[PDB]
């Protein structure tokens, strides 16, 4: 494994530095590692492929040196180099791919093909070298054993969740109180609606409450929180809970009233905010909580009181709500975000070459799926699987 | 047991008997025995210098500069051209042992531009350099009687 | 002074031979002068 | 301060350019720079801490170079060294955090704590290097 | 075969007294039994698989001795030794995996796979060593006509038997007299039940007894006894014998009288217990026998007395009952317990490698079954099995 790492960081820090022109001196320290790598190779037999809808090219090798007896580059040094290192991409493209789609439950963590299974063989431990791309860097980590860790913008934690609880409902659906949200990446909406406007409840207020679990604990996170939740501000018809009938909300928002988040960890709180709006850190925390009220207003102007009448049939719903967004945090586990490709290169290279579904990842390699079930084994696959990604991203996008 | 050379030899005869020196001295240097596999060429001898010492002898193992060689780099190490000059014969006789090793040459260009102030002493050079080529320009034959 | 710092293993290869000025190895002998070539082809000195 | 930054890329570019395996020369621009360190620093005390929950671990230094002799490094190369960088590790995490939270009105800009006024000393500013981050 | 067990505590007692730092000689003794086997093997080739779902994978050896030198093992050393244990290791399974499948009748405790057949060379004898593992402790000793056995626990020495036995009945099933019970693994619960409370019985007591015939004889058994079937404790809707119709149970409890459980061996009477509940010891038996009785209650109080009327309908059924549990016990034939993971080893490796049901053991190594008709050969074939599995637990679990 760390073995392939190095193959790439070869190649860039090689495609790159080597060019018509520059001194010698600047690579020095590089062609060396570079003829160092050939050498291990030459002679060593090659195959990738044997699955679904790809091809099984066989490669053998027999590759010249580089002569050290140079100052600056000449054009002619560079082409009989090009065409030498053409043949590693189209080969490392071809390796990654291979391994980038067998998946095992018993040893998932561990390498699979049978173009892996012999790098990790000791004779070609002779290279590994300039390990500070992010992901190998905690590969590694993970190994000896550690604070592991990585960075994500808008990170994907929520498994994509739309629903509702009724606390209060009666078969006519025209005075229900409840929740509504819709849990999804890193954003939660969640409103709270009670069509009697707690005209009967005491204080003449009515407690809202929505709990979030996260499958993984999030470090470090800067988040933003506003009131109101505008998806669920709008005119709606809803399927009833049974699937027998629909109901009408006809909401009218109101502000959350005693707004309450704890970030939770282990049932501990870690942080509470109260009545905190814009943005707030939640340093360490696998549970969200988040508490808010809906207070009938004591005084009302004419247009407001004819909202909210003593009797039913209660026309405009009281809603308050909230919203929630995970700007950036740290995660110990490997999770989608909105800025990295990987889960999506690890897809699509499956999708491209029909590769059949397996024994650990949900069909298509479905986010909410595998997120719902994070088990050990997925997470094991996916990081093997992310990190072969991210090192196949350093040649080929 | 077989060992590095003499002044590990010494040490290992000197304190094997000065009395205070944990059992488990006796016992390394003792059943120790160097490593010899014919096949490969490999010899690991057990040793004894100091932090410092190693580090010396150390490098100047990791860096015998000694390539192997092939009758192919012998061929080699001739001009592209002549090869390709049919007026010459090229051949071999001498085997080569997987024994073969020499040492590069080293010929990095100019990295020294002379040739553009140190007029004085190209001047010598060229001078050389000119001598040399008379030493090797051959006589000519079969001329035409002067007279 | 501890020993067993001060102990080490020794990797050194075995039995080499050098070889010095190199070439000689080269078996070659030469046309005879009245058929020279150049670049040409068609030969040096052609004019009988 | 700009002490600080080095003492990092100097770890991070050395807990990863130093694998079982790779040939020396692609660090021995590295290995160099790094003992450098090393020498400054043993025989030079350190105290951090000192405020709410924060323990006020104590430090010291003494430590054995690195044999820049090897052509390629052996894995007892590499564990002989891990364990001397964890202590480096652990600690920059107790001297970041510490001057992490003092704060003053006048020179709020400049170096607080007791570990790092003891840093923008001179005779340490023989290791600044690589400010690409 | 006793080839295969030295290369385990080999390689246990090996990848176990074998880290950076202990002294010299405490792997002398050791070092040197290691390589005389890596001498012996190199050159040789082997092949595993080609049944079901298992991969046809082939071995080959060529790997150095040792630097048998250096005092306080180096990290170094070790590494360069675990990357060719990791060798043998990954082989030992894919080894033990290939024979623990194969079946053979006529002589099927000698060994099958083009594997192993190859071990029981002469040649290869060169190892064995430091057989203190009770599994091959017992296997040679076995190979030497004599006699030993294995401890076990909470054993497996009873086919699941859930069943009844009417002694008189009749066809509204509303006056039976008869027996209920259950056998499994280690435990017997029998109820003797009379609706009628023995009213026109002999000295108002009715007799009871349940024999269970061991398949294979256990000695030095620690049991427990008490009285009481609790799982025959409550009211239930039976099918008749026939399946026609169901009958109604609706028992009341009374202690057991006159208790005597009797453990036999070839008819002899080995051990007798009268009425003694808690802790006994069975010391050598095939057979177990539990007689006991109900007696009519000669004095009852008015609340008693309604329960048993003179004449019918009899809506309270009078029951007696016993619990009998082997915690401990020897046997001379390998059976399953609640503690070895044998069987399961076993059974899991088939199931994992669709292995097609063979010509000696039941479909999916069904207990029951295999206990049921324990025949000679399914018994040398399951020693032979559980030895080899007991020899893959050394390294793989
Ligand atoms: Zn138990």
């Amino acid at each position: 494994m760390d073995v392939l790492y190095s193959l790439s960081k070869t190649l860039k820090d090689a495609r790159d530095k080597i060019v018509e022109g520059t001194l010698y001196s600047n690579v020095s320290d590089l062609i060396q590692q570079f003829n160092q790598m050939i050498i291990t190779m030459n002679g060593n037999e090659f195959q990738t492929g044997g699955i679904g809808n790809l091809p099984i090219r066989n490669w053998n090798f027999d590759f010249g040196l580089l002569g050290t007896t140079l100052l600056n580059l000449d054009a002619n040094y560079v082409e009989t180099a090009r065409n030498t290192i053409d043949y590693f991409v189209d080969f490392v493209d071809n390796v990654c791919m291979d391994e980038m789609v067998r998946e095992s439950q018993r040893n998932g963590i561990a390498p699979q093909s049978d173009s892996l299974r012999k790098l990790s063989g000791l004779k070609f431990k002779r290279i590994n070298f300039d390990n500070s791309s992010e992901y190998i860097e905690n590969w590694n980590l993970q190994n000896r054993r550690q604070r592991t860790g990585f960075t994500f913008h808008k990170p994907n934690i929520f498994p994509y969740s739309a629903s509702f609880t009724l606390n209060r409902s009666q078969p006519a659906h025209d005075n229900l109180m409840g929740t509504m949200w819709l849990n999804a990446g890193s954003e939660i909406q969640v409103a709270g609606f009670d069509y009697s406007c707690a005209i009967n409840a005491p204080a003449n207020t009515q407690q809202f409450e929505h709990i979030v679990q996260l499958r993984r604990v999030l470090t470090t996170a800067t988040i933003t929180l506003l009131p109101d939740a505008e998806r669920f501000s709008f005119p709606r018809v809803i399927n009833s809970a049974d699937g027998a009938t629909t109901w009408y909300f006809n909401p009218v928002i109101l502000r959350p009233n005693n707004v309450e988040v704890e970030f939770l960890l282990n049932g501990q709180i870690i942080n509470t905010y109260q009545a905190r709006f814009g943005t707030i850190i939640a340093r360490n925390f696998d549970t969200i909580r988040l508490s808010f009220q809906l207070m009938r207003p004591p005084n009302m102007t004419p247009a407001v009181a004819a909202l909210f009448p003593n009797a039913q049939p209660f026309e405009h719903h009281a809603t308050v709500g909230l919203t929630l967004r995970i700007e950036s945090a740290v995660c110990e586990s490997v999770l989608a975000d909105a800025s990295e490709t990987m889960l999506a290169n690890v897809t699509s290279v499956r999708q491209e070459y029909a590769i059949p579904v397996g024994p650990v990842f949900p069909p298509g390699m479905n986010w909410t799926d595998l997120i719902t079930n994070y088990s050990p084994s997925r997470e094991d696959n996916l990081q093997r699987v992310f990190t072969v990604a991210s090192i196949r991203s350093m040649l080929v996008k | 047991g077989k060992v590095v050379d003499s002044e590990t030899a010494s040490i290992c005869d000197a304190i094997f008997q000065d009395e205070e020196t944990e059992g488990a001295v006796r016992r390394f240097i003792a059943e120790m025995r160097q490593r010899v596999q014919a096949d490969r060429n490999v010899v690991n001898y057990p040793s004894i210098l100091h932090p410092i010492d190693y580090a010396f002898n150390e490098y100047f193992l990791q860096h015998q500069l000694v390539e192997p060689l092939n009758n192919d780099i012998i061929f080699n190490y001739i001009p592209e051209r002549i090869r390709n000059d049919v007026n010459y014969i090229l051949n071999m006789d001498r085997n080569l042992p997987s024994t073969a090793r020499y040492i590069r040459p080293n010929l990095l260009q100019d990295r020294l531009n002379l040739h553009d102030n140190f007029e004085s002493l190209w001047d010598t050079i060229t001078t050389s350099n000119y001598i040399l080529a008379r030493s090797v320009v051959p006589d000519l034959k079969e001329l035409v009687s002067t007279e | 002074f501890d020993f067993r710092n001060s102990m080490h293993m020794l990797t050194s290869n075995l039995t080499f031979t050098v070889y010095s000025d190199l070439l000689a190895f080269v078996s070659a002998d030469t046309v005879e002068p009245i058929n020279a070539v150049a670049f040409d082809n068609m030969r040096i000195m052609n004019e009988l």
